[PDB]
This record gives structure tokens, sequence and C-alpha cells, in this order.
């Protein structure tokens, strides 16, 4: 079982992360049922 | 999930939050399925004679 957790949080600090506290919500649980070793973060680019 | 008690409350649950503890760890509240509301289980009167 893969489960993914989530938080969305209001911000205005500019460089780092905010201390404070801010418990996740579960967000979906998904029965993949495969090994996991290495993960990839997806980013968009932007073309002019 | 079995047992015994009487079922309205006003507690606040989560959208995935399904059932409720109390501090002795045991079931307070409860979501039913089907409907979706949310039941408060109130442990049924007993005492001793
Ligand atoms: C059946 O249950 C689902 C969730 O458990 C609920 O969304 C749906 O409204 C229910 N349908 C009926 C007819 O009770």
């Amino acid at each position: 079982y893969f489960k993914i957790y989530s938080k969305h949080t209001p911000i205005n600090l500019v460089r780092d992360l905010p201390q404070g506290f801010s418990a996740l919500e579960p967000l979906v649980d998904l029965p993949i049922g495969i090994n996991i070793t290495r993960f990839q973060t997806l980013l968009a680019l932007h073309r002019s | 999930l079995t047992g015994t008690g009487v079922l309205e409350s006003n507690k606040k649950f989560l959208p995935f939050q399904q059932f409720g503890r109390d501090i002795d760890d045991t079931t307070d509240a409860v979501r039913d399925p089907q409907t979706l509301e949310i039941l408060d289980i109130t442990p049924c009167s007993f005492g001793g004679v």
C-alpha cells in the first residue's frame, strides 16, 4: 500500500521552510503492490 | 465492527476520518456507510445493584 499524505499551507516566507507545526492529512491510499526504491520529481519547463 | 451502545453528535470529523476513539481507546463515534452521517456511540447503562 502506497500511502500519500498531503497538506497545503499559505506562507509568506521568502527563502526557507517556515518554523511551525502543521499535521498532514491523508490524501490517498493506493493498492499498487510494487517494489519502490527510487523516485523522481516531475517539473514543467517554460518556453518562449 | 461489532458492539453494543446507543447511537447525534457535534464532533467535526475530517473527511478521511471514519470513527472516533476516547481516552480509554473504546470507540465513541462512527461514520455510517451509505448515508455518511456521524453517529455518537455511548455505552448502554450499567451499574451495581
Ligand atoms: C452508497 O454508499 C456510498 C458510500 O459508501 C454513498 O456515497 C452512496 O450515496 C450510497 N448510496 C445509497 C443509495 O445509499
